[PDB]
């Protein structure tokens, strides 16, 4: 039963090792993309404020 | 203006020549493809007959005859031309393929695509629908090797990787030289139909197992010839 | 003598020699061609009288090419002599490249597959065309123009998707103007892209591209020869 | 001219003649008026050579 | 854009672009038909036909000819409708629905009729 | 599996650091673009005056 | 052939024939497409495009048009280059390799650059 | 031959007689070619057309 | 009908509605046919069109 469980573990874990490497890569990419999107939104808001002050002046 | 009109006249005359030439050559290839359909029919008839005999001497437990317990994935083989100038042929085939996709979705199965022909491949690439595998370069003049390969791939996808619990073939039949309707057929799992009121070597069950893939290959081949005649 | 009318008028536009004060008169005659026919009489007269032509085509104007310069027909016989060294370097062959792109696009309209070189040429040309689009009453200083054409000619737009190219230019030209004005000042004062300035501009473009958001029935049945299951 | 297309592909130099030719409502007057407007920065220099 | 607004100008320019592309494709449409175009161009031509027909309207002065009373479409509704048309939100409706229809609500009415 | 979990933790930490750096750079940008647009506003107002 | 030599005349006439066939085929290509041509005609179209672009040359007085300096192509080199083009020894190079290029050495340099 | 020239691409699908006509014409057209300042006496023309 | 017939001249198959339209048009056109020098009074015209 113990060999059985060891087998189970190895299998699943090597599966979760691959899954966690993929998750690290994907989460890094997704968080970087979210940061870039937030930066783009901030710059768009800055340009909107610039245009608004230009129109006000 | 007159120079442009003369040039347009010359271009239109050249296009007329090319189109008439291809009309006549298309008539020739229609004749040839219909001749090949007729030539292939007797083999299909006889293999169907001995498949019925084997089924009558078989338990009918082969995977390709039993619907999966909970089918969630279904493959679709869309047969299309590899060159244009065929009018609505590809459009009709892919419209029927999309209708089949909608029917499958209403049945809870997401379709997974196999495509024969370049035009359907481009059509699906435009809409970003993944195609597991595609074959091109023979829709005008298919051989049995191509159909055998397609059937082997579909059968392997059915037996299985994630695999598919079911598989359809969408193709344009040739009912008459005036009418070419797109149809969809379920090629696996094959239902069993009872008609009404032999020795085997080495046994009828192994023969049935070896023959069902052959029958699927033969039907895929017949569909390819029908598609070629319809395309012409 | 209508030709002698337009010639007598336009030929007085000249760059006078230093002995006559070194003045100049630049003529931008405007001609309205009927039905997009550049082969008419007066149009051809004025074309032969002038030093270059900008053929604005309605089809291009409707397609999105504003202003609608038919690159193929248009030409400036002064060419590089009427450009600062920077733009002469970053845009030396731009017109011929765009004309070749238009020819390829017309030819490759129905090609099922294309060589990698032809596909790359089409992509570069589309990005250049989008780069050359410009809204009315939105002038760009010469330094901004050389940076914009630098984005396209040098292949820095190759990665940017076509539909976003127009924005990628604008935003970038803002960023530089807001953060790396030294490039613009160098171009304006020296009239050329120094190697150091070119490297700095490439670095700015590559760091900016990081933070840029691109918009991107019947059944086959086995017949069994018996009456019931 | 201030227009990327003209200044990059068909540059207009001081002393030469550039025929803006096209059909109705193509942008000829827009191009010429933009050229005129683009000279304000040169004008404000106060330098007759510019 | 400084007069009619950014949205109006954008929708007008996109409609003009689609119709110009359709006119440019006429040379092939006349001989080979819609079937042989690229898929992007096929979709463009479909929504171009729908746009071309939606620009049609049932005018009051046309009543004496057609009997059907005329219709008025305010600017905001026109802009919204043509924005939707260009974006492809009505590519599933038949082309016959856009003849002489004048409006989004009445467009839906005729589509239901068909 | 331990190394992959450590890699995921490192990826999350580096993602947080990179997001902070990107936000700082974007704030500096936003500030500079705002300053440039304010200068443009002043120039336009003085031209109209 | 009695003046320029049969070698020059044969290459000139082959180039003229290829370009005339390409001119005739341009009508089909623009509408039907390139893949619908004969294999021989398709290969001839490739040769013809390359020949048209090789007939272009970076002229000395056109440095202002292109910026790059001009070139002088000896007559024998021209004959050899166009003989090869008509025979297909340069069919594998991209089209742009032949554009504004003054001879075979410059053609090889541009091909390696692309 | 001038009516069948459109089938030079698909000759493989032509009838044998049509292929023979196409091949005959593609050679008659060459037969009628003639270099400049090289007229043929009538007998030579008869033999050539034969 | 005048355009539906052109469409059907090359359409592989027609829906029931299109078939009804075609069958009605092919009879309306025949009805509007009229021999020369045989004008019909308005009553007969309205009956025939009915
Ligand atoms: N680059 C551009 N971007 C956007 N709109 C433009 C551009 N150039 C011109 N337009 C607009 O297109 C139309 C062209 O008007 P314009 O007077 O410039 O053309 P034209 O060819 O001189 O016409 P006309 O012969 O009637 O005087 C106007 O609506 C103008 O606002
Ligand atoms: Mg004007």
């Amino acid at each position: 039963a113990e060999r059985e469980a060891m087998l189970a573990k190895t299998a699943a874990d090597n599966r979760k090792s691959a899954e966690q490497v993929a998750a690290a890569q994907a989460d890094y990419e997704k968080e970087m993309a979210e940061a870039r999107a937030q930066a783009s939104a901030l710059r768009d808001e800055a340009r909107a404020a610039g245009r608004s002050v230009v129109d006000e002046k | 203006t007159l120079r442009e009109l003369r040039g347009r006249i010359r271009s239109a005359g050249s296009i007329k020549k090319i189109t008439k030439a291809q009309e006549l050559i298309a008539t020739s290839r229609i004749a040839k493809a219909q001749a090949r359909v007729e030539a292939a029919r007797p083999y299909a008839a006889e293999i169907t007959n001995m498949l019925t005999e084997l089924a009558g001497a078989s338990a009918l437990d082969h995977p390709l005859l039993v619907e999966r317990k909970q089918p969630k994935r279904a493959g679709v083989l869309v047969v299309s031309s590899d060159r244009g100038l065929c009018g609505a042929y590809n459009a009709n085939v892919l419209r029927r393929a999309e209708e089949l996709f909608s029917l499958l979705r209403d049945e809870g199965k997401d379709p997974v695509l196999y495509v024969v022909g370049r035009k359907a491949l481009g059509y699906f690439s435009f809409r970003q629908r993944t195609v597991v595998e595609s074959w091109t370069g023979f829709s005008e003049r298919p051989t049995y090797e191509n159909a055998r390969e397609i059937a082997d791939t579909l059968v392997n996808a059915f037996m299985a990787i994630l695999g598919v619990d079911e598989l359809h073939i969408v193709f344009t039949e040739f009912r008459s030289m005036l009418s070419q309707t797109a149809v969809a057929r379920r090629a696996a799992p094959m239902e069993v139909e009872y008609v009404g009121e032999y020795s085997f070597e080495p046994d009828p069950e192994t023969l049935f197992d070896a023959l069902l893939p052959r029958y699927i290959a033969t039907r895929v081949y017949a569909a390819l010839l029908e598609a070629a005649a319809s395309e012409s | 003598d209508v030709f002698y009318l337009h010639s007598r008028l336009l030929e007085r536009c000249a760059k006078l020699s230093d002995e006559l004060g070194g003045g100049s008169m630049t003529g931008l005659p405007i001609i309205e061609t009927k039905a997009n026919d550049i082969s008419a009489f007066i149009p051809t007269n004025v074309i032969s009288i002038t030093d270059g032509q900008c053929f604005l085509e309605s089809d291009l104007f409707n397609q999105g090419v504003r202003p609608a310069i038919n690159v193929g027909v248009s030409v400036s016989r002064v060419g590089g002599a009427a450009q600062i060294k920077a733009m002469k370097e970053v845009a030396g062959s731009l017109r011929l490249d765009l004309s070749q792109y238009r020819e390829l696009e017309a030819f490759a309209a129905f090609a099922s597959d294309l060589d990698a070189a032809s596909k790359a040429q089409l992509d570069r040309g589309a990005r250049l065309v989008e780069l050359l689009k410009q809204p009315q009453y939105s002038p760009l200083a010469v330094e901004e123009q050389v940076v914009a054409i630098f984005l396209g000619t040098q292949g820095h737009l190759d990665s940017v998707p076509v539909e976003d190219v127009q924005r990628f230019e604008s935003e970038l030209l803002e960023h530089v103007k807001a953060s790396h004005s030294d490039i613009f000042d160098g171009i304006r004062e020296t009239k050329k892209l120094s190697e150091e300035a070119e490297e700095k501009l490439v670095s700015v473009i590559n760091e900016f591209k990081k933070g840029f958001q691109a918009s991107d029935l019947e059944k086959e049945s086995v017949k069994v020869r018996k009456p019931a299951p | 001219t201030g227009i990327k297309a003209i200044d990059a592909m068909t540059p207009i130099g001081r002393g030469q003649r550039q025929l803006i030719i096209g059909d109705r409502k193509t942008g000829k007057t827009a191009v010429c008026v933009d050229t005129i407007l683009n000279q304000r920065e040169a004008w404000l220099t106060g330098d007759p050579k510019q | 854009p400084a007069i009619v607004g950014d949205e109006h100008y954008r929708v007008a320019q996109e409609v003009i672009r689609i119709l110009q592309r359709y006119k440019d494709l006429q040379d092939i449409i006349a001989i080979l038909g819609i079937d042989e175009l690229s898929e992007e161009d096929k979709q463009l031509v479909n929504r171009a036909r729908r746009i071309e027909r939606f620009l049609s309207q049932n005018m009051m002065a046309a009543e004496q000819f057609t009997g059907q009373p005329g219709s008025t479409v305010p600017l905001k509704e026109t802009i919204e409708a043509f924005d939707k048309l260009t974006k492809g939100e009505f590519d599933h409706l038949p082309e016959q629905a856009f003849f002489l229809i004048g409006g989004l609500d009445d467009l839906a009415k005729k589509a239901e009729s068909l | 599996l331990a190394d992959a979990d450590a890699m995921h933790a490192k990826a999350l930490a580096d993602a947080k650091a990179e997001s902070e750096k990107v936000t700082e750079e974007a704030k500096q940008d936003s500030e500079r673009i705002a300053a440039q647009l304010s200068e443009q506003a002043g120039s336009e107002a003085e031209r109209i005056k």
